[PDB]
């Protein structure tokens, strides 16, 4: 619990929060693309039938 | 022989009717989904305002 | 540059950051809603065919 270590930890937590928001954005893009693939595979199954 | 032909045609017609009804139901559901998406866009735009 | 004034300004900046993140989230929602509406439109056209 020293000045330099806690300052560095505070910066680390700030960067953590920003990275978390970016990761959330990527995750939502992945969600949409996964559902796209789901619908496309469903259609492909229908067309194979 | 003619009756057999008619029987086959009747079965084919029943299957085709079933297929068309199913496709129409799916089409209706999809159009409703699209309208829901448009309403979502409007709601989101109000929120961003 | 008083303690109260700068503290209020800093808190306002943090809340502005939160609101901006929410705004960007809604923008992403709108983006994907538009894309899905396009998808549904062309899918419905094909279904009509």
């Amino acid at each position: 619990l020293t000045k330099e270590v806690l300052g560095q930890a505070l910066i680390s937590a700030k960067n953590y929060r920003d990275q978390l928001y970016s990761f959330k954005d990527l995750f939502q893009k992945c969600l949409f693309a996964r559902k796209r693939i789901e619908d496309l595979t469903h259609r492909l199954f229908e067309m194979e039938t | 022989k003619k009756i057999e032909n008619t029987k086959s045609l009747s079965s084919e017609i029943n299957s085709l009717q079933k297929k068309w009804d199913h496709k129409n139901s799916q089409y209706n559901r999809l159009w409703q989904e699209r309208e829901q998406s448009q309403n979502q866009i409007r709601q989101h735009e109000s929120g961003m305002e």
